[PDB]
């Protein structure tokens, strides 16, 4: 075997206001086994300076991780998080829905 | 952190003895007892980690976690129980702290005491005269010599298995001219009825 | 004090891709990582500054040796499971152990294993037995239950040792673990009402919607409690608006002994 | 199925000399340990090896080092012996380090004496004394005595041989030696043993009794400069025949 596909949630650290520095978060959770690839996107291309927590353990034996990067949101800039896992046939893109 | 047990205990064959172990540790992951015969390797006897008494044969082991104390109980003592008993406690980081060990000395039950001091035959290859104090009851203690040129061993228990017969003995020897079995054990308190066979002419 | 827990996780992987560790172990107090070890570093190290500051190098050196022993035992145990399941490829073996110190002073303790992310063996420290989920587990259960001393050791560790460690770490980390950051709570429209909370610690929070003073759980959408990245958390809950009748909706939030109500005009 | 095998049983060393103690276990155990045991205190861990491929110091590592050569073997090295390293050394093993209740399986022990100079080393003088005729007629038993005297260090094994076979029934050997000069730090030692038989057995003229002391002493590569004979490892014995 039972492999669990990751739940992917994209959200800002603080309530977003255009022109104010923030952190964009991608929280990936509930997946098994532990190997996973995560990228944050700006306008469809990969952000270079992206940090993440260590692999974390849940009591239901699944795993979770937080990926984040500093940004200032603007009106035209679209953000996403792309995730790949053994349970996914092609990478899954989730857009930051503000 | 420390662990404490008595240095030595003496009891009679057939009786019961309780060997105590008290410990002061940061954390507790169980208490072990080991037996160690003189000149041999310790071997595992018991393990306690919750409160209570555990039996295995003639040996039982008790633990009270709240008082930090255990005992090893030996029933119906036999001569082969003569040994040291080591207690050890596993602390919070799973490291053993070892007690200094308790030497258990068992007094045989002598059914027919016949205390006597015998002169052994000289060896043509030795200048020593040798004297044997033997067959005394186990309450007699043999003291060290007070003369530097006289050597006296401590009592030892021998078992003649074929006859199911045990006896205590101690040996004294010297190459001094004044040495005589009549006075060899003069520094010990020996039985009033000890037999001293006459010397030859 | 609120409820707190201490938990240690092990993960073994039988045929890991290159660079990925075959063995990892991580300890947590509540949501906070406190320690980490893996087969690549082969060192046990602090993951929280208050652990590093209160435990001397001899603590880390000793537990590094113990985790190297665990690493080898996990490899052997996983090799045997995969042989007994008759499985090829990469498989995982996991262990979790820990305890909770509840607000009322009572305690709990737990120990269990999983194979490929599913329960495998579960310890009952009151009946002193292992629950097996299938016949591969049942073979292990038999071997472990024949060692009654080790069952008793695990009961003592869960009930006495684990709780003592937890109290010790809680004091080490008290500035972090015993603090309270109250939530900032707001209601928006997007047709449904969203009740949104952020900036709070600890992460435990209860948010719901009530309609004319009545709670309807099956009508409410509950968001997850998510880390914001700065040590605080955020959460939300939504409810669908009835366009045919007016109703008085209110968001209710409970956090760390304080209750809040936001009535939607 | 030997358990834990360690060597050597006995060794005398001069200050500064090097020595390796060996230890192997055939129990497929993961964890191995080296302890020293000294009078008046509990065992003290020197070094241990939680698993193949790792080792670490115990409570008294200074003056020692170890090698976990493979899963079976764990050697203890004294690079430059000190008199304070005079001790009895025990190797031990356990199934692993995580078994909270797991017991230790011990090897037989290695006794080391470290001396500033080997001129204090002596083998035993061994003599056998025949039973008292008074004892034989009073008790119908006959006690022989063996004395091993003047030896140093206390590295001896005393045994009795009756008609070419080692015997233990009817034997009692002192459990500790006697210091011939109790005050002196380096006193030579004495040891007595008794063998008691039936008078009928002693009175058979073809019965042969021997007491034998194995002494563990110097080796070919120890330097010897004294006038007396080099005190090498050797067997010293004395005998007696039954008397009709």
């Amino acid at each position: 075997m039972i492999q669990r596909t990751p739940k992917i949630q994209v959200y800002s650290r603080h309530p977003a206001e255009n022109g104010k520095s923030n952190f964009l978060n991608c929280y990936v959770s509930g997946f098994h086994p532990s190997d996973i690839e995560v990228d944050l996107l700006k306008n469809g291309e990969r952000i270079e300076k992206v940090e993440h927590s260590d692999l974390s353990f849940s009591k239901d034996w699944s795993f979770y991780l937080l990926y984040y990067t500093e940004f200032t949101p603007t009106e035209k800039d679209e953000y996403a998080c792309r995730v790949n896992h053994v349970t996914l046939s092609q990478p899954k893109i989730v857009k930051w829905d503000r | 952190q420390n662990i404490d047990q008595p240095t030595e205990m003496t009891a009679t064959e057939g009786a019961i003895v309780q060997i105590n172990c008290t410990y002061q540790t940061s954390g507790f992951n169980g208490l072990f007892w080991y037996q160690q015969h003189a000149g041999e390797a310790p071997t595992f006897l018991s393990y306690n980690v919750l409160d209570g008494l555990e039996e295995k044969g003639r040996f039982s082991s008790f633990l009270s976690r709240s008082k930090g104390y255990s005992y090893l109980l030996l029933k119906e003592l036999q001569m082969k129980d003569s040994a040291s008993y080591l207690c050890a406690v596993k602390d919070s980081n799973y490291q053993l702290i070892w007690g200094a060990g308790t030497k258990l000395i068992i007094k045989p039950d002598i059914q027919n005491p016949d205390p006597a001091v015998y002169q052994l035959r000289d060896s043509k290859s030795s200048d020593k005269s040798v004297c044997l104090f033997t067959d005394f009851d186990s309450q007699t203690n043999v003291s060290q010599s007070k003369d530097s040129d006289v050597y006296i061993t401590d009592k030892c228990v021998l078992d003649m298995r074929s006859m199911d017969f045990k006896s205590n003995s101690a040996v004294a020897w010297s190459n001094k001219s004044d040495f005589a079995c009549a006075n060899a054990f003069n520094n010990s308190i020996i039985p009033e009825d000890t037999f001293f066979p006459s010397p030859e002419s | 004090m609120r409820t707190h827990s201490l938990r240690y996780f092990h993960l073994g992987v039988s045929d890991p891709i290159h660079g990925v560790p075959e063995f990892i172990s991580v300890g947590y107090v509540d949501s906070h990582p406190i320690t980490t070890y893996d087969s690549v570093t082969r060192q046990k190290e602090p993951r929280a500054p208050w652990m590093a500051e209160n435990l001397a190098p001899d603590h880390w050196e000793r537990y590094t040796q113990l985790l190297r022993g665990w690493q080898q035992m996990f490899k052997v145990e996983l090799k045997r499971l995969q042989r007994h399941y008759n499985h090829s490829g990469s498989h995982t073996y996991q262990r979790m152990i820990g305890c909770e110190l509840l607000e009322d002073g009572s305690t709990t303790g737990f120990l269990q294993y999983a194979y490929d992310g599913q329960d495998f063996l579960i310890f009952n420290k009151d009946t002193l037995s292992w629950l097996a989920v299938d016949n591969v587990a049942h073979t292990i259960k038999q071997a472990w239950e024949a060692n009654q001393h080790e069952l008793l050791y695990q009961k003592n560790w869960l009930e006495e040792e684990c709780i003592a460690w937890l109290k010790r770490f809680l004091e080490y980390g008290k500035d972090t673990l015993q603090r309270t950051e109250p939530p900032l709570v707001r209601v928006n429209r997007k047709t449904a009402l969203f009740c949104k909370a952020h900036g709070f610690y600890p992460p435990e929070i209860y948010m719901t919607w009530m309609k004319n003073g009545e709670e309807i759980v099956q009508e409410i959408d509950y968001g997850d409690i998510l880390p914001s990245g700065d040590g605080t958390y955020q959460a939300w809950a939504s409810i669908e608006l009835d366009p045919q009748s007016s109703n008085l909706y209110s968001c209710h939030v409970e956090h760390s002994g304080v209750h809040m109500v936001l009535q939607v005009p | 199925n030997a358990g834990v095998t360690q060597t050597p049983k006995f060794q005398v060393l001069k200050t500064g000399q090097s020595m390796t103690l060996q230890c192997a276990q055939d129990m497929n155990h993961n964890s191995m340990y080296w302890y020293r045991q000294d009078p008046g205190m509990g065992l003290r861990l020197i070094y241990y090896s939680a698993s193949e491929g790792t080792t670490d110091k115990g409570e008294v590592p200074n003056g020692y080092n170890v090698s976990r050569l493979n899963k079976r073997e764990f050697s203890l090295r004294l690079e430059s012996a000190a008199p304070s390293q005079t001790s009895v050394y025990f190797c031990a093993s356990s199934v692993w380090t995580g078994e909270g209740s797991g017991e230790l399986f011990f090897g037989e022990g290695s006794r080391l004496t470290v001396l500033e100079d080997l001129k204090n080393v002596f083998p035993p003088e061994v003599a056998v004394f025949e039973p008292s005729e008074a004892e034989i007629s009073h008790t119908q038993k006959a006690t022989l005595v063996c004395l091993a005297t003047g030896f140093y260090p206390d590295h001896v094994e005393l045994s009795w041989w009756v008609n070419g076979k080692e015997v233990h029934s009817g034997v009692c050997t002192d459990p500790q030696p006697l210091k011939e000069q109790p005050a002196l730090n380096d006193s030579r030692y004495a040891l007595s043993s008794r063998l008691r038989v039936s008078a009928t057995f002693w009175q058979n003229p073809r019965n042969h009794f021997r007491c034998q002391v194995q002494f563990y002493g110097l080796s070919e590569n120890d330097e010897w400069t004294q006038d007396r004979a080099k005190p090498v490892t050797q067997i010293v014995s004395a005998e007696a025949w039954g008397r009709a």
